[PDB]
DNA sequence: CATCCGTGAGTCCAGG
DNA sequence: TATAATGGGAGCTGTCACGGATG
């Protein structure tokens, strides 16, 4: 009991709970039961009917069932190649795209200014440019020393005013 | 970080210089969860312990903004900054 | 005529005449070994025919074996027997097409029987599914063609050395007994004149020590090795004496942590070396021993063990073989030579085929089912017991699915053009499992042995450093149930030589004396002078008396393998590049039609037919239909069989196996006779190139070190053009953030770009793609993370609500381009069943057309490679007087330093067979072409010939040939006796100062097309550790700057672009970004940061209690981009 | 230590220097290449820096 | 011999206790990283179960410890542990080394850094760089000594990010992001923009 | 001067 | 988790040349 117990707990790479292992060693105790019956593997189809009678877990299951394989494993023919070689770093920043990036600051910078100093206000303080928080906008009014919500006011005066750098294009390569 | 520094010393590592290291000591062998698919707390991968999986978004995710730097949530207590730290910070078991 | 037996066409051979026996089954070395393993029908009879008493199949091998499993108490009896099969569970065809393994269910009768009870339950238990073999000597392991590669490994036996003293200069001998399975043993003589004993690599002890242990008697040790003086030597230098004192010194010994008991010092020494539980020479390792000592030489195969009589046997073979002598008696033995065995001749050395190999795994596998039999047994009840509760087949089904999956002999078949298929198929690799590593082979193993001829070609091998370890099997060879090389011999009487033939392996063709092929044979079969030349034991040959002639060769040819047989003149090229010309026509690509060489070996015919990738018809009959789809044979039975061609299929190097019809409607048709071939063929012959119109001269340059000039007709009459197919796949699987879902609805792309497209998102089959074009459209649901504030008020403005959906698509590969000749859609939607997770599946084929370009690899039968340097304008192209311009100009210089004058005289030969010829039989028949067949005498323009290897055309003919050709329409001959002719530069008008070497030669397209080779990157992806960049051309990775590389530059003194390469170009994070940044804005460029390999290495010198700190000039600590803390 | 570990036998060269407290300056090719320092020699000597 | 070691412990304050650890360092986790692959299955470094070994058997005993058991019992696992940390630092150094799937010996800490392959040889003396390709080589008698003949495709990804800065410089594209799709679409302006 | 264990054994590309 | 049960099991095989610790 101590053994198949932390047999199921420690083995695998990944943790899966005990009943779950339960219903690996019965789904393969099913299939072996089904295999001399049926002269051939049992489709998914087939297993899942007579255990739980439901055909999109057992799919699911013999993932769950899967061992991980190494890293540092490699392959037989030329003892240099292992598979980590292989494995794209889908984190790591692409170059051309950070930049392009950059060069869209330079045209909300392009943006500021054109607008007023209360018409770039409201602006920065709902996006939140600075700040990288997009504040209640019944607070941003409040905050700011302007007030009978004239903030609001000012973001419909921008609105249009934004348009004259959008016919400009310079913000419509950007979105493409 | 100015890149001329006049020397590299190497030396044997202090069973306290080990501990001054780590940001945690590793209590359970688990990896990830099977279902979640999230580094498992006080595990292998413990982002308690090495730092958060995605940019500044914290583990039982209370806190999932930019706007949060160097913040640690009290529910979880994962610091917020990028997952870039998990290059750098160390780890440590304690042998009884 | 050559090989006047299919229906082939006629190619007339230069020769003397060949008829011993026609060239074996080449796929026989596949086909006869899977037969063995299942016990085919095919078998049994080739049981029957070979005269084999009581043949036993390699499955029925298996359990006679294992059967039966009894527990510690003989209670229970579990055995098997009667292996069967099923038919094919999918024919070959559609297990490509979906690709799942091509196998026939396997079952066997089990009965569990009870000794206590009495009572006996039989029952049939299903084994799995078990991978068939295909008719092409194939495998099918999911939907990819495999091959099993015959493994050379070191025969099991005992085997004698002679090593001699550095120090006393004296000779030592040394004896190593190597099981099939167990623990070691070897005796061997110091210079002491005292023989020791290592077991399982133990220290050395006396080996009377061994004796007494046995149970012999201190008085017979006396007796039996009395007669040296190294063995009273021993016996009187000998520590202990007595039974019991032997053993405990033994155990002491062996096994030291454990209490040794009379009892337990008995156990082991007959547990080691004579129980079938732990030690085993198997059928040959039983046979080996046996025929090394000579006993129970005539008695059948029934032990499996070695025994006290054999132990005994060896240390005497040991002790006669160190004071000299030279033959021994085994007192109930036959005589034996006494010599030291060569570990590298071919009857010491063991070619373990396809049957054994996966026997050996069969046997894995059912060691592992038999624990948990055994496990099964003491578990549940007696009474409850069935095969089917004892039994589990899962150990079984994974240790052959494995195999075929990881083994270093399951191999992805080589099919460049069919040829390099079927020299697959005879590959004899000595790596593997079992048989040794690249680096332990030394220089012995991997040169050429005397005991290869007519086994093993000497000239096929790689070149690189698997040189000596991968060898192509002879043409004539075979292997016989012991897995050793036989080789067939004609028989000689009493310098008769008679058609009998017999087939010998190594070791019983050194007992003999053999006669070489081209010796002169009078009309009735006797040899013309007394002495002739002779082949005999270690590779050494003396001139020999007719009376003591015992064979001969079959063919002059029968050295060389399949591939070596077809290159022309092969005696005149030095085997350095003969060995290349071997190993380059497997490279060679099938051409969009192909011509047969004008000038051949014969070896063609047969090779191609062989190859399995043509059709050939298997009943007579006549063409009942006829469309490039299929072809129909009424044959005369009545019945109908319909061959189906293949159509313009992928290969697994992307080549294009595409089959075209031979026989017209109506056409009388013989069984066996090719009636449509394949990629590289021509009427049924290896078509592995085209036939130019060379010249010997440097032209201008651009043919300097090798290089190669072309005619412009080459691309324009698509002479050197192939086709090309390539597989792309995508899937979409569950996430979770959804389901990705193929669609035709693509974020942020035009209706320009998605025009080729089907409703569906697929491309629509006839499209033409280029790279970075559209192929299956797929979109994935992307992480809800906080959008940009940047790209919110980028949002806002233009009022466009982000979709949640990203860019998953399937774009094509940079450097492919092509036509869309095919999709193939697979749905979970339409039961087609998929992997779990996978929704829907495309795969979508592209085609491509490639004429051949500049940096095209063009080689020659005679290792004359080189790459294409220029393609010349036709009309620039130095041509004869008629106006035709050459095809190719290959450079003089690079000739006579190779070796490889075949090339010259397979241009001469070439020409000939262009024009055609016409001895002069007026006064006569010229003594030149005396002994020329007559059919040679007069040719066509446009003949084909043959030039059988260490046959064919000899040098004078050759020269005769060239008086003869034939002049062009306009009644003018066009080259001379030399063979060469006069030019004029298509460049100049003005003609070449001297007669310039023209003539035909056969050139191949070899896979090595810059369309493939060429590559580049400027920023890509990168390592998920070492953050360097990716590498290969199929990860988009960077080159590799080397530390050899790092040499060059610091010898140069350029620290900054050393620098750069390391830093900013390599593995600084920050670096290349910002680099980017400052190329794009056209700034400068900034100073390199550090590299993040660097500081990946002080965190695995930390990892190690390794306290690494970088000190600032000061004396302080410093932070590397991260802090300390607990 | 640096240039000897990168050199042969790593593992005897590390347990040595950790042992005698080796503190390494960064003045030689070998040594420079690996932080990606500019070799000193060529350009990358001062006087021509 | 003997005064070569001790005279080190002697001279920096570096005690030799070191030598013994009671708390062992682990590596950072993208430095032993796990990864799903398009194949939906998991590819995990060797060193997380080595590290999941020592941690099991050093778990087992401080619950040994805890429960009482008997010093057979106990030091058993200490030994377990010895051997667990060892195999972690330096696999295959003492006895056989731990077979992962396949008898396959796992890769140990210093495993990260031994001879040509390792960290030092591999990725510190010779880098993969940027900016970089391959492609077949031809004789070009017409060149000059100076000169060598670039193909048009070799040369467009080695300086693109410089033509796509001459792209948006000559109006050709109106960004940067629209001058990448230029080029990978290999318009034909940029063959004049490239020479 | 001879044994036993541990460490070395060219580079780049390619593929499965 | 109460019939009684009490010490494992595959080995791996064809290097080569050298220095340092032991003889
Ligand atoms: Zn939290």
């Amino acid at each position: 009991q101590a053994i198949t117990r932390a047999m199921a707990d420690q083995a695998r790479t990944i943790r899966i709970p005990v009943h779950m292992v339960e219903v690996i060693n019965k789904l393969g105790r099913i299939q072996r039961e089904l295999l001399q019956d049926l002269g051939r593997e049992p489709t998914p189809e087939e297993l899942a009917k007579e255990m739980d009678i439901t055909p999109e877990k057992v799919l699911e299951i013999q993932q769950y069932a899967r061992e991980p394989i190494s890293l540092d494993q490699t392959i037989g023919d030329e003892g240099d190649s292992q598979l980590g070689d292989f494995i794209e770093d889908s984190e790591a920043v692409v170059a051309v795209d950070a930049v392009s990036f950059t060069l869209l600051q330079d045209q909300l910078q392009s943006v500021l200014d054109t607008l007023s100093e209360r018409e770039a206000g409201v602006v920065r303080l709902r996006f939140g440019l600075t700040d990288g928080q997009p504040r209640t906008l019944d607070e941003i009014g409040q905050v700011y020393g302007v007030t009978r919500e004239r903030i609001r006011q000012i973001e419909s005066k921008t609105m249009s005013k934004l348009r004259h750098p959008s016919r400009s294009q310079v913000l419509r390569d950007y979105l493409d | 970080d100015v890149n001329f520094f006049d020397e590299l010393r190497i030396g044997l590592a202090t069973a306290e210089d080990i501990r001054q290291w780590s940001y945690g000591e590793v209590k359970k062998p688990e990896t990830i969860n099977y279902r979640t698919l999230k580094p498992e707390k006080d595990g292998l991968f413990c982002e308690k312990i090495f730092g958060p999986t995605r940019d500044w978004e914290c583990y039982c995710g209370k806190y999932k903004r930019v706007r949060f730097k160097g913040i640690i949530c009290e529910r979880c207590g994962v610091e917020v900054t990028r997952a870039k730290v998990r290059r750098e910070r160390m780890g440590h078991i304690e042998l009884a | 005529s050559n090989n006047s037996v299919p229906g082939a066409p006629n190619r007339v051979s230069f020769a003397k005449l060949r008829e011993p026996l026609e060239v074996p089954g080449l796929l026989d070395v596949q086909t006869d070994s899977f037969e063995w393993l299942i016990g085919s029908p095919r078998w049994r009879e080739s049981a029957a025919e070979r005269g084999d008493v009581n043949p036993v199949g390699g499955l029925e091998e298996v359990l006679y074996e294992l059967s039966p499993i009894e527990d510690f108490s003989g209670s229970m009896s579990l055995s098997f027997s009667d292996p069967r099969f099923d038919d094919v569970k999918a024919p070959v065809d559609e297990c490509k097409d979906k690709d799942m393994t091509y196998a026939a269910p396997l079952f066997v009768t089990a009965e569990f029987i009870n000794n206590n009870t009495g009572e006996i339950k039989s029952q049939t238990v299903f084994m799995g599914d078990f991978p068939m073999m295909t008719e092409k000597g194939t495998f099918i392991i999911n939907g990819t063609e495999r091959v099993v590669v015959s493994q050379l490994v070191r025969s099991p036996g005992v085997y004698f050395d002679e090593t001699i003293d550095k120090s006393t200069d004296k000779t030592l001998h040394s004896v190593k007994v190597i099981p099939s399975r167990g623990a070691w043993l070897e005796f061997d003589v110091d210079k002491r004149d005292t023989v020791g004993v290592r077991i399982d690599r133990k220290r050395r002890q006396p080996v009377t020590v061994l004796l007494k242990a046995l149970g012999w008697t201190s008085e017979q040790i006396v007796e039996r090795f009395g007669f040296s003086e190294i063995m009273r030597s021993t016996l009187e230098k000998d520590n202990t004496v007595g039974t019991d004192e032997a053993l405990l010194d033994i155990y002491r010994k062996l096994r030291p942590g454990e209490p040794p008991t009379k009892e337990s010092a008995q156990t082991l020494l007959e547990n080691l070396f004579f129980k079938e539980k732990r030690y085993d020479l198997a059928r040959v390792g039983r046979y080996k021993v046996n025929k090394k000592l000579g006993l129970h030489v005539g008695e059948p195969i029934t032990s499996s063990t070695l025994t006290e009589e054999d132990v005994v046997a060896t240390i005497e073979y040991l002790v006669r073989l160190h004071e000299g002598q030279t033959t021994m008696t085994v007192p109930g033995g036959v005589e034996v030579p006494v010599e030291t065995d060569d570990i590298d001749h071919f009857g010491n050395r063991r070619l373990r085929t396809v049957g054994e190999l996966i026997q050996n795994q069969i046997r894995v596998g059912m060691s592992r089912m038999e624990r948990v039999v055994r496990e099964r047994m003491t578990t549940q009840d007696v009474e409850a017991i069935t095969p089917q509760t004892l039994i589990n087949i899962r150990p079984v089904v994974a240790a052959i699915k494995e195999f075929f999956g990881t083994s270093q002999l399951s191999q992805f078949m080589d099919q460049n053009n069919p040829l390099s298929g079927l020299t697959h198929k005879r590959r004899l690799s000595a790596l593997g499992p079992g048989g040794l590593s690249r680096e332990r082979a030394g220089l012995e193993v991997r040169d050429v042995h005397p005991s290869h001829y007519g086994r093993m070609c000497p000239i096929e091998t790689p070149e690189g450093p698997n040189i000596g370890l991968i060898g192509s099997l002879s043409v004539y060879a075979r292997v016989n149930p012991f897995g050793f090389i036989e080789t067939p011999y004609r028989k000689v009487v009493d310098g008769v030589v008679s058609d009998e033939i017999v087939y010998l392996t190594a070791d019983e063709e050194d007992r003999h004396v053999v006669a070489q092929a081209n010796s002169p044979i009078d009309a009735d079969g006797r040899f013309v002078e007394p002495r002739v030349l002779v082949r005999r034991k270690a590779g050494e040959v003396e001139y020999v008396p007719s009376s003591e002639v015992d064979y001969m060769d079959v063919s002059p040819r029968q050295m060389v393998s399949v591939a070596t047989a077809m290159i022309p003149f092969l005696e005149h090229d030095d085997a350095n590049r003969a060995l290349m010309g071997a190993n380059m026509q497997r490279q060679a690509v099938p051409l969009v039609r192909s011509e047969a060489p004008l000038v051949g070996t014969g070896m063609e015919l047969r090779a191609a037919i062989d190859a399995g990738d043509v059709v050939v018809a298997e009943e007579s009959g006549v063409i009942e239909e006829v469309s490039a789809d299929y072809i129909t044979v009424m044959h005369d039975n009545g019945t109908r069989r319909t061959y189906r061609m293949r159509k313009f299929a992928r290969s697994n190097h992307g080549t294009c196996a595409n089959q075209c019809p031979i026989v017209d409607a109506g056409d009388r048709v013989e069984a066996g006779q090719v009636i449509a071939d394949g990629p590289c063929t021509d009427d049924g012959e290896m078509a592995l190139g085209k036939n130019l119109l060379v010249a010997i001269m440097p032209w201008e340059g651009h043919n300097y070190e090798d290089a190669i000039i072309l005619s412009n007709r080459l691309v324009e009459e698509d002479v050197l053009t192939s086709i090309h197919i390539e597989e792309h796949e995508i899937d979409a699987r569950d996430t979770k953030l959804g389901a990705e879902e193929i669609t035709r609805d693509i974020p942020n792309i035009s209706d320009e770009v998605l025009a080729d497209l089907d409703e569906r998102g697929i491309v629509r089959i006839g499209a033409e793609v280029r790279d970075g074009d559209i192929l299956v459209g797929k979109v994935t649901p992307k992480g809800e993370t906080e959008l940009t504030p940047e790209e919110r008020l980028l949002r806002a403005i233009f009022g466009e609500k982000a979709r949640e959906v990203r860019d998953t698509s399937l774009k094509v590969p940079h450097g492919e381009s092509g036509k869309v000749i095919g999709i193939r859609v697979f749905s979970r939607e339409d039961e087609d069943e998929l992997p779990a997770g996978v929704n829907e599946l495309v795969r979508v084929y592209v085609a491509q057309k490639r004429k051949i370009s500049d940096g095209d690899k063009l080689a020659g039968r005679h290792g004359n490679k080189g790459v294409i340097g220029k393609i010349l304008p036709v009309e620039d192209m130095p041509f004869l007087a008629d106006g035709t311009p050459v095809d190719i100009i290959l450079n003089t210089h690079g000739v006579p330093r190779r070796m490889n004058i075949g090339q010259i005289l397979e241009t001469h030969l070439g020409w000939c067979a262009h024009s055609g010829w016409k001895v002069d039989a007026a006064k006569g028949v010229p003594d030149w072409a005396a002994r020329l067949p007559d059919e040679l005498l007069e040719a066509q323009p446009n003949a084909i010939v043959s030039t059988p290897v260490f046959d064919g055309a000899q040098e004078a003919e050759l020269q005769g040939l060239l008086s003869c050709t034939l002049p062009n329409r306009d009644g003018d001959v066009l080259v001379d006796a030399d063979g060469k002719a006069m030019l004029f530069d298509g460049r100049s008008g003005e003609p070449f100062p001297y007669p310039v070497t023209v003539g035909y030669m056969y050139i191949m397209k070899l896979h090595h097309l810059v369309d493939d080779k060429i590559h580049a990157r400027s920023t890509g992806p990168y390592s998920m550790i070492t953050q360097q960049p990716l590498g290969g051309k199929a990860q988009f990775g960077g080159q590799r700057f080397g530390e050899m590389e790092c040499w060059a530059m610091q010898a140069y003194g350029a620290a900054y672009t050393l620098q750069e390469l390391l830093t900013i170009k390599s593995d600084d994070t920050v670096g290349r970004v910002k680099v980017y940044e400052a190329i794009v804005k056209g700034e400068n460029i900034p100073e390199p940061g550090i590299p993040e390999s660097f500081k990946v290495l002080l965190k695995e010198l930390q990892s190690l209690c390794l306290n690494v700190e970088v000190l600032s000039s000061d004396g302080a600590a410093i932070e590397l981009r991260e802090g300390e803390d607990e | 230590w640096l240039s000897a570990a990168s050199f042969q036998e790593t593992t005897r060269v590390l347990t040595d220097a950790a042992i005698n407290c080796r503190s390494d300056k960064l003045n030689g090719l070998k040594e420079n290449v690996i932080i990606g320092k500019l070799i000193p020699a060529g350009t990358g000597i001062n006087r021509y820096r | 011999k003997r005064l070569k070691v001790v005279a080190a412990f002697q001279q920096s304050g570096n005690s030799p206790m070191g030598m013994v650890l009671d708390a062992v360092p682990v590596i950072p986790p993208e430095l032993r990283p796990m990864v799903q692959l398009d194949g939906g299955r998991f590819a995990t470094s060797d060193l997380n179960d080595l590290y999941r070994r020592v941690i099991n058997r050093n778990n087992r005993l401080k619950r040994l410890i805890d429960l009482g058991a008997p010093e057979i019992i106990v030091n058993n696992e200490k030994r377990m542990l010895q051997e667990s940390v060892d195999a972690l630092f330096d696999n295959g150094r003492r006895g056989r080394p731990v077979t992962g799937p396949g008898n396959r010996p796992l890769k140990s800490l210093s495993d990260l850094l031994k001879g040509k392959q390792g960290r030092f040889r591999q990725n510190l003396l010779g880098k993969r760089v940027d900016y970089s390709g391959r492609s077949v080589i031809v004789v070009g008698p017409q060149l000059k000594l100076h000169q060598c003949g670039l193909p048009k495709l070799m040369a467009l990804e080695l300086f693109k990010p410089f033509v796509m800065k001459r792209l948006v410089d000559l109006n050709h594209a109106q960004n940067i992001k629209s001058a990448k799709r230029m080029v990978e679409r290999q318009r034909p302006q940029v063959w004049d923009v490239l020479e």
